[PDB]
């Protein structure tokens, strides 16, 4: 399935993911595509920060869902 | 970070990092 | 019980619902009133997004409650 990741400024990338993918895997994919290290990635969905150990399915993240990427420094 | 904030358009409780509503893109009011 | 829906125009309509009603049933009523298909509707109440499959009572939705209708963004 395809999900969207949007920066705080509204710029959007698209990812090919699986419901079983962990947030760690999604951050690794984002690092592969855009070069942003996972320790500097914070992902928000439904108002909450997502934890690396859970999967997209654990947060009810479905196809066409949008995650929000925040730079952590 | 701060606490969550209610959208002034739809009331959704948004993360403190977001500058627009996650549901309707209404900008944060503060 | 009667609840209110803040529609896309800033207008508030009234619905007769039961605490046992599903979120889908409310979206179908909103579709009859406002012409927005349920799959493009998001319903927000007191900061909470309402999920399909749940009942109004699952969200402590009472008489005089106001839900906010949101057009479901295109994603991104
Ligand atoms: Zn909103």
């Amino acid at each position: 399935m395809q999900i969207f990741v949007k920066t705080l400024t509204g710029k959007t990338i698209t990812l090919e993911v699986e419901p079983s993918d962990t947030i760690e895997n999604v951050k690794a994919k984002i690092q592969d595509k855009e070069g942003i290290p996972p320790d500097q990635q914070r992902l928000i969905f439904a108002g909450k920060q997502l934890e690396d150990g859970r999967t997209l399915s654990d947060y009810n993240i479905q196809k066409e869902s949008t995650l929000h990427l925040v730079l952590r420094l | 970070e701060g606490a969550q904030w209610n959208c002034t358009a739809c009331t959704f409780l948004n993360h403190p990092a977001l500058i627009r509503c996650e549901q309707c893109e209404m900008p944060r009011h503060f």
